[PDB]
């Protein structure tokens, strides 16, 4: 009932800016938002 | 990018020219002009990573170096993204900042007029924006030319 | 150095949206930024011009963008949407209408108007 | 990051001169960027206070 | 609306100015 399958990347998803040269989109509301990043320093010292 | 962003319609970009800069909508690669002539001038010893055992059973085996490299155990591996992906990020790029600039990023895409992309841009260096406004013509004439 | 003890301006730097503050914690071997930024949110698309035509000369906005609805013309700061009248004092006036490509029609509001008298 | 999705006040990057924009292509192997900078012509001198 | 607000004048010299 189960198989590998093969298949081709997607890149994120397909989008667009509409360009209008009279126009500009402003920003009504915000989300201010946390998120985390993970950073190694230091390795077990050994001898 | 996780967005990938169409070429846009429009390429009324203010006075300002960027097709070659822009993928060539001709072209079966999403390349633009001068990729493809990037692409062009730097040289790969070899392409499609896919040689048949058959395609070296001879003398040729001695002349063909990467060949000879496979039947000692050394081979190179495909890289995961092709060359055409590629394009397709750098297409997103060019497409999210040719117009919204930088509102394409750091949340949803938010259009605005080229001109007044480059006038933000100028605020920030520290010329004010009336030189843009004033010279628009020249400014995109020295673009142009520069490209 | 620059994401605690500093705001960093780079773009990319302490994570996506715009950075306001963090907060490190340690883990064993390393270190766990929490970053904490800003992100615009619901933006709507509002006619715009690079300078409003007064009285012939060009007025282009102090801070902002000058936009408009289907009456009026205001501006507002680009991140954050808040609407005001363009008056004298919200911007730069130099050159004139001819020069300006994309210059609109709106009267600028003069503050001191009225005279007081 | 810092010269497509925004405008680097680094003094000596996305080229030499004041950044202004940049446009990345590809390469093989690698990227290619066109920086787009503003420089300064033409001086005259003024006295100052 | 502004949490942490105070009372105080602020100063404005036009009248002063204009009579
Ligand atoms: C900006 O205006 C457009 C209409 O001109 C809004 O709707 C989208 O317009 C584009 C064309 O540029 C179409 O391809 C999309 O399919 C339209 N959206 C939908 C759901 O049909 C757009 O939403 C407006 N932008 C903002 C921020 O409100
Ligand atoms: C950008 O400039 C190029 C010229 O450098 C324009 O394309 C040329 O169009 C003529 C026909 O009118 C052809 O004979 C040339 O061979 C074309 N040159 C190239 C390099 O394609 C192009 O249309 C301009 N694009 C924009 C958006 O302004
Ligand atoms: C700065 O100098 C340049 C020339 O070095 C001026 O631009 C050129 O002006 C001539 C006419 O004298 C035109 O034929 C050229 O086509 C112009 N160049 C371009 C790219 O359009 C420029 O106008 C001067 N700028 C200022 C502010 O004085
Ligand atoms: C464009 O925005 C202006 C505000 O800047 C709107 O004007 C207000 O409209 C309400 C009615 O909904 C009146 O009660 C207010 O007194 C008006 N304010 C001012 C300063 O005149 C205007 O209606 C909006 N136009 C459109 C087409 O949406
Ligand atoms: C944006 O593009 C439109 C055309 O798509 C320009 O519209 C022209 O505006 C002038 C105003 O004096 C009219 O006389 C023309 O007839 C309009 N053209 C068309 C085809 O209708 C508009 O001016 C451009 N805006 C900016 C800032 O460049
Ligand atoms: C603002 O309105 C004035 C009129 O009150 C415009 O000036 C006239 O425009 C017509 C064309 O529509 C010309 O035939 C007249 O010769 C112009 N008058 C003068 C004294 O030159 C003006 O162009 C409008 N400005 C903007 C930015 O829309
Ligand atoms: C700044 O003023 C000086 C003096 O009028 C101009 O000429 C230079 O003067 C210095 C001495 O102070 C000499 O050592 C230089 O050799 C002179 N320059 C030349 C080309 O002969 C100088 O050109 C002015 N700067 C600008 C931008 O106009
Ligand atoms: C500045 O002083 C005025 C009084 O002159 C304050 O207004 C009153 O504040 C009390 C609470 O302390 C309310 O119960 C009254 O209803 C308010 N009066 C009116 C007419 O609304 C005002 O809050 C003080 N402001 C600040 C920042 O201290």
């Amino acid at each position: 009932s189960q198989s590998i399958i093969a298949y081709t990347m997607s890149l994120g998803a397909e989008n667009s800016v509409a360009y209008s040269n009279n126009s500009i989109a402003i920003p009504t509301n915000f989300t201010i938002s946390v998120t985390t990043e993970i950073l190694p320093v230091s390795m077990t010292k050994t001898s | 990018v996780k967005q990938i962003y169409k070429t846009p319609p429009i390429k009324d970009f203010g006075g300002f020219n960027f097709s070659q800069i822009l993928p060539d909508p001709s072209k079966p690669s999403k390349r633009s002009f001068i990729e493809d002539l990037l692409f062009n001038k730097v040289t790969l010893a070899d392409a499609g990573f896919i040689k048949q055992y058959g395609d070296c059973l001879g003398d040729i085996a001695a002349r063909d170096l990467i060949c000879a490299q496979k039947f000692n155990g050394l081979t190179v591996l495909p890289p995961l993204l092709t060359d055409e992906m590629i394009a397709q990020y750098t297409s997103a790029l060019l497409a999210g900042t040719i117009t919204s600039g930088w509102t394409f990023g750091a949340g949803a895409a938010l259009q605005i007029p080229f001109a007044m992309q480059m006038a933000y841009r100028f605020n920030g260096i520290g010329v004010t924006q009336n030189v843009l406004y004033e010279n628009q013509k020249l400014i995109a004439n020295q673009f142009n030319s520069a490209i | 150095s620059e994401c605690v003890l500093g705001q960093s301006k780079r773009v990319d730097f302490c994570g996506k949206g715009y950075h306001l503050m963090s907060f490190p914690q340690s883990a064993p071997h390393g270190v766990v930024f929490l970053h904490v930024t800003y992100v615009p949110a619901q933006e709507k698309n509002f006619t715009t011009a690079p300078a409003i035509c007064h009285d012939g000369k060009a007025h282009f906005p102090r801070e902002g963008v000058f936009v408009s609805n289907g009456t009026h013309w205001f501006v507002t700061q680009r991140n954050f949407y808040e609407p005001q009248i363009i008056t004298t004092d919200n911007t730069f006036v130099s050159g004139n209408c001819d020069v300006v490509i994309g210059i609109v029609n709106n009267t600028v509001y003069d503050p001191l108007q009225p005279e007081l008298d």
